């Protein structure tokens, strides 16, 4: 199936508690991979998935280095941004960014992806051609004018089609055991009575891989969009997700009630009851 | 602009009174990322809690999963404690092993 | 495997 790999970045002031917190993290699909703290006792990119520990030290030194310059590249945007929207020195300020590619099957880029954020609000990211780039405000303007003189947006694209496609497909290859393999959801229905009048009925969805799933109910065949309470897609702790689907039914209608799971690591979409 | 956190408590594997398993509190949803998070043993703050690397969602809001191995019991009781500047008083949210 | 680029500031 198609892939992707992504870095995020945040960067937290604190005036008064010492220089920003820089953290950083690297996923391939939904596995996290590397990750940096800058309140670590000695920062160092560090290994989060076993497929990453064979990279040899010449890989870490230069993880750990990269991760340290985009620190300091991003405390030296915090006291710009201060200067671009006229702000005080007083307040914690955000910067976020993400970046990364997706390929398909055969491997080859199916988008590229840089964008940046300020205090949680869209301020620049490079468009889908990756070569030019859309600024939020007036602020952001001066960051892309500076970019384009730069020609920040060559050399994206040049890593977004190269190392980044590359790498990716190493990091498939050498972690196949767990990034090429589906855990499909293992399911069932729970009943859960209200009044005398009504019950719930809780579509599990659980240790599934990858995050990605569809929970339906529906009513007599027809979706019940609207009165389905859908929970939001949540981290076991082991790898996998967890989700669940639930609506409330007049008790004696629970057989006009299915709940339909769809996951890439299930052949067929599923079908399941309530049953007492 | 200011998010506030969404928040889900539940275990890693079906809860099973005297087996061993993990109390999950998952955090998303919310700017700024500073937050407080506690793990609660019958009203009481649990001392062992781990917490994974921040990180964030497409639409920018933060994400963080805190976590501490637990044994379940028939009298015990489990609840997440989060407090964020959206918030006027700390939200507690118990475990509900059916949820 | 991050990108390496220099000095590259808003």
């Amino acid at each position: 199936g198609s892939h992707s790999m992504r870095y995020f970045h945040t960067s937290v002031s604190r005036p008064g508690r010492g220089e920003p917190r820089f953290i950083t993290v690297g996923y391939v699909d939904d596995t996290l991979f590397v990750r940096f703290d800058s309140d670590a006792a000695s920062p160092r990119e560090e290994p989060r998935a076993p497929w990453i520990e064979q990279e040899g030290p010449e890989y870490w030194d230069r993880e750990t280095q990269i991760c340290k310059a985009k620190a300091q590249t991003d405390r030296e945007d915090l006291r710009t941004l201060l200067r671009y929207y006229n702000q005080s020195e007083a307040g914690s300020h955000t910067l976020q960014n993400m970046y990364g590619c997706d390929v398909g099957p055969d491997g080859r880029l199916l988008r590229g992806y840089h964008q940046d954020a300020y205090d949680g609000k869209d301020y620049i990211a490079l468009n889908e051609d990756l070569s030019s780039w859309t600024a939020a405000d007036t602020a952001a303007q001066i960051t892309q004018r500076k970019w384009e003189a730069a020609r920040v947006a060559e050399q994206l694209r040049a890593y977004l089609e190269g190392e980044c496609v590359e790498w990716l497909r190493r990091y498939l290859e050498n972690g196949k055991e767990t990034l090429q393999r589906a855990d499909p959801p293992k399911t069932h229905v729970t009943h859960h009575p209200i009044s005398d009048h009504e019950a719930t009925l809780r579509c599990w969805a659980l240790g599934f891989y990858p995050a990605e799933i569809t929970l339906t109910w529906q009513r007599d065949g027809e979706d019940q969009t609207q009165d389905t309470e859908l929970v939001e897609t949540r981290p076991a702790g082991d790898r996998t997700f967890q989700k669940w689907a639930a609506v409330v039914v007049p008790s004696g209608e629970e057989q006009r009630y299915t709940c339909h799971v769809q996951h890439e690591g299930l052949p067929k979409p599923l079908t399941l009851r309530w049953e007492p | 602009i200011q998010r506030t956190p969404k928040i889900q408590v539940y275990s890693r594997h079906p809860a099973e009174n005297g087996k061993s398993n993990f109390l999950n509190c998952y955090v998303s949803g919310f700017h700024p990322s500073d937050i407080e998070v506690d793990l609660l043993k019958n009203g009481e703050r649990i001392e062992k809690v781990e917490h994974s690397d921040l990180s964030f969602s497409k639409d920018w809001s933060f994400y963080l999963l805190y976590y501490t191995e637990f044994t379940p019991t028939e009298k015990d009781e489990y609840a997440c404690r989060v407090n964020h500047v959206t918030l006027s008083q700390p939200k507690i949210v118990k475990w509900d092993r059916d949820m | 495997k991050r990108w390496i680029i220099m000095g590259l500031n808003k």
